[PDB]
C-alpha cells in the first residue's frame, strides 16, 4: 500500500510536485534518505507542493503519477528482497524512464536500475533491466573515498564520499553523471562516476549527494517542474534562492 | 581453573549493558547480599573478577562463546541488538551459537525486538516488554532499520512503538506478531525531559534522566530479579540505591541562564533526544554542535537521518549551528522548515557561549557529539 511519506505545509504553490520515494521503507541507510529531504526543500523554494509517496514492497508504481523518483541505497539482505519484488514494476518503471521521467538513483538504487550486480560473496542479483549496465563483484575490497567529478555536458561539478564494493559497467548507450577529477568512481578504470541516461541521475555519492551538492539538488527539481509545467516557465534563479548552501 | 559455585547471569547486546548489568547488581544485592559482578567492560580475562550464592557478568557479544566452555550459566539475557558504523544477524547468531553449547539455560530477551522471534535454540525463551495500550497498526518511520516479518518477508507494522523498531510488531500477510511478554511494564506513568515513572508487574519504579530508551534498561534489571523470585518490594528498595548508575541531568547555570548538555551520537541516539526535548514544558534555546572524528563518527550524513524535522512543532526561538562542522550541520537545521533567519551558523564555540549568555531567552539545550562536548565541557569560567 503507497503511502505518503512527507508532504508541504498548505500555502501558495504555483507548482505541484508528486516524489515517488521507491523502497523508502527498507532502502534507508548511510544518510541517502536526506536527498528526499532536499528535494522537498529545494522544491518548495521554487513554488512546488511537494508530496513524498513511498512506493515499495509489493506496490504499484503508477508511472503518469510522479513527477521526481528516488531510490536510495540499503543493506545487502534488503535490497535482495526488494531485487525479487521488482520484476512487477519493471515496465512501469521503464515507462516512467523512457518517457524521460526524473529519476535520482544512489548506491544500491543506481545498481538495481541495471542488468544485474554481482555481492562481494559472488551472488548474481536481478536487477530491472530498464538500463544496460551492470555492476562486478569485488572480494575484500572496496572503493573508500573522497570524489570529484565533472559533467561536460552542463559545465557542472559534483563532490562526494563514496564507498562502494560493486564496480559498475556502463553501456554503449549511457554517459556517466560525470568524468572523474579524483577519486574511483564507477569501476576500476577510475574514468567515469555513475550515470546520465536521459533525466535519470545515477551515482555512488554518499554525504548525502544533494546537501553537499545543490545544483544538482536545483536540476533535478527544475528539470521535473519545466517537463510538467512547459520549458518556457520561469523559475527562481539558482543564486537567489539557494544562496546560503553553495561553496 | 575456575570456581563454578555459582548460580549466574551473563547480560550481553549492543547497546545498554554496563547499566543494565549494575542496576540487576544493586538491585539483587537486597536480596543475596553478595552479588559477584566485573568491572567496566570485559572479554575472557574475567577469571580475575570471580577470584548459595549469585553473580551477574558484562559479557562481550564476541567472546560469549569461547567462555560458555568453561562456565554454565543459568540464565543470558540479551537487552537488544542493533548495528553501528549484513551485520546484526551474523552477531545474534554468535551469541546464539555460544547459547547452544549450554542447554539447561533460560534465555531471557527483549521480547519488543521482531529479531527475537522464535530464536533456534532448544532453550526455553522468557520475554520482557512494554505492554501498553494497542491502537490500530500503524507503520514506523521510513528510516527506521529491521521492519521485516522474520516469517513473512514483508514489512511489518505497529499495535504501539516505544522507539526505533521496538513494540507491538504484527506482520498482516504471514500473522507473525510480538508473543506473549513474561515481564511486563504495564504503564508508563510519567516522562518528561527530566524523568520516567513505569510500571513494571505490579511495582511502580522510577528514573531521574528521561529519554524512553532507558526505561528498557530498567525493564531488563527489574525482569532478571523478578526470573530470580526477588520480591518486588525488595527490587524497588535496592533499585533506587543503585539508580545513581542512569546520572543526573547536567545542566549549567550561565549567569541568568539555565542550560542542559545533552550526548547525540547517532540517528536513533539523536532522534531519542529530540524527542526528549519536545517534553520540556518552556520554550528554549536550542544549539547543536556537530564535530566530525573517530569517536563523533567519521561521516557527517548520519545527521540526515535523525528526526530534526520535530523542531518545527517545538518552542524554540533561537537556534546556534556550531561545531566544527557548523556548516553542514545549519544546512540540516534549515532543510526542517525553521525559519532560516533564526538559525545562526558559528564559526567558534565561544562565539556559542556567548551568544547562548545574550540570549533572551531563559533555558537552553545543547546537543552535541562526544567531542564537540568535551570542548564545549571546557567552561573553566564557572560550572
Ligand atoms: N552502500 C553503498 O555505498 C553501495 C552498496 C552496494 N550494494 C555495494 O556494492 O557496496
Amino acid at each position: 500500500m503507497v503511502y505518503t511519506s512527507l508532504s508541504s505545509k498548505d500555502g501558495n504553490y504555483p507548482y505541484q510536485l508528486n516524489i515517488a520515494h521507491l523502497y523508502g521503507n527498507l532502502m534507508n541507510t548511510y544518510g541517502d534518505n536526506g536527498n528526499i529531504l532536499m528535494l522537498k526543500y529545494v522544491a518548495e523554494k521554487l513554488g512546488a507542493h511537494v508530496t513524498v509517496d513511498i512506493v515499495s514492497l509489493h506496490d504499484d508504481f503508477d508511472e503518469n503519477h510522479y513527477d521526481i523518483a528516488f531510490f536510495g541505497g540499503g543493506q545487502d539482505f534488503e535490497q535482495s528482497i526488494i531485487a525479487d519484488d521488482l520484476p512487477a514494476k519493471k515496465e512501469s518503471i521503464d515507462n516512467y524512464i523512457q518517457n524521460d521521467g526524473v529519476v535520482l538513483a544512489i548506491c544500491g538504487g543506481f545498481q538495481l536500475l541495471g542488468q544485474y550486480y554481482v555481492e562481494a560473496s559472488g551472488k548474481r542479483i536481478e536487477g530491472l533491466g530498464v538500463m544496460g549496465h551492470y555492476t562486478l563483484n569485488q572480494t575484500n575490497n572496496r572503493f573508500i573515498g573522497d570524489i570529484k567529478i565533472h559533467n561536460e555536458d552542463f559545465d557542472e561539478t559534483y563532490y562526494g564520499f563514496e564507498n562502494h564494493q560493486g564496480r559498475t559497467f556502463l553501456s554503449d548507450d549511457q554517459k556517466p553523471l560525470g568524468q572523474v577529477v579524483y577519486g574511483n568512481g564507477n569501476n576500476e578504470e577510475k574514468v567515469g562516476e555513475g550515470v546520465h541516461y536521459k533525466n535519470v541521475f545515477g551515482s555512488y555519492f554518499h554525504g548525502p549527494i544533494l546537501s553537499r551538492n545543490a545544483n544538482l539538488a536545483y536540476r533535478l527539481v527544475t528539470t521535473a517542474l519545466k517537463k510538467k509545467y512547459g520549458q518556457d516557465i520561469q523559475l527562481p534563479a539558482y543564486e537567489d534562492i539557494l544562496s546560503q548552501e553553495i561553496a | 581453573s575456575l570456581a563454578k559455585n555459582y548460580e549466574i547471569v551473563v547480560v550481553t547486546g549492543t547497546n545498554g549493558k554496563t547499566l543494565t548489568t549494575a542496576l540487576t547488581v544493586g538491585i539483587l544485592k537486597e536480596v543475596y547480599g553478595q552479588v559477584l559482578t566485573n568491572p567496566s567492560g570485559a572479554n575472557m580475562i574475567t577469571g580475575i573478577a570471580t577470584t548459595k550464592n549469585i553473580a551477574v557478568l558484562e559479557i562481550d557479544e564476541a567472546s560469549l562463546s569461547r567462555i560458555c566452555d568453561y562456565i554454565q550459566p543459568s540464565l543470558f539475557v540479551i537487552t537488544n541488538i542493533f548495528r553501528d558504523q549484513g551485520e546484526i544477524y551474523t552477531t545474534y547468531n554468535m551469541i546464539l551459537d555460544a547459547i547452544r553449547k549450554v542447554p539447561t539455560a533460560t534465555v531471557l530477551l527483549n521480547g519488543d525486538s521482531p529479531l527475537f522471534y522464535k530464536p533456534t535454540i532448544p532453550n526455553p525463551i522468557e520475554y520482557f516488554g512494554f505492554d501498553l495500550e494497542k491502537g490500530p497498526a500503524q507503520l514506523a518511520h521510513y528510516n527506521t532499520e529491521g521492519i521485516l516479518c522474520p516469517d513473512c518477508q514483508g514489512i511489518l507494522k505497529y499495535e504501539h512503538n516505544t522507539y526505533a523498531n521496538l513494540g507491538a510488531y504484527i506482520c498482516e500477510g504471514c500473522g507473525c506478531k510480538r508473543p506473549d511478554l513474561d515481564y511486563r511494564l504495564t504503564k508508563l506513568v510519567e516522562l518528561t525531559n527530566n524523568r520516567s515513572r513505569f510500571v513494571i508487574d505490579g511495582q511502580e519504579y522510577g528514573i531521574q534522566i528521561g529519554g524512553l530508551y532507558n526505561i528498557y534498561n530498567a525493564l531488563a534489571a527489574v525482569a532478571i530479579a523478578r526470573f530470580l523470585g526477588a520480591d518486588s518490594q525488595l527490587i524497588k528498595q535496592g533499585f533506587d540505591k543503585s539508580r545513581a548508575v542512569f546520572g543526573r541531568q547536567e545542566t549549567f547555570h550561565i549567569g541568568d541562564k539555565e542550560c542542559t548538555l545533552v550526548l547525540i551520537k547517532n540517528p536513533v541516539g539523536a532522534t531519542q533526544a529530540i524527542e526528549m526535548i519536545k517534553l520540556a514544558p518552556y520554550p528554549f534555546s536550542l544549539s547543536v554542535l556537530l564535530n566530525a572524528n573517530y569517536a563523533d563518527g567519521i561521516d557527517t550524513s548520519w545527521i540526515w537521518d535523525a528526526d530534526f524535522e520535530q523542531i518545527t512543532d517545538m518552542d524554540i526561538p533561537e537556534i546556534n549551528a556550531g561545531g566544527v562542522r557548523h556548516s553542514e550541520i545549519a544546512r540540516r537545521l534549515r532543510v526542517t522548515g525553521y525559519p532560516a533567519e533564526k538559525i545562526t551558523e558559528t564559526s567558534n564555540l565561544e562565539q556559542v557561549l556567548k551568544t547562548i549568555e545574550n540570549q533572551d531567552c531563559k533555558h537552553a539545550y545543547i546537543l552535541a557529539t562526544y567531542t564537540a562536548m568535551l570542548e564545549f565541557r571546557e567552561l573553566l569560567a564557572s560550572r
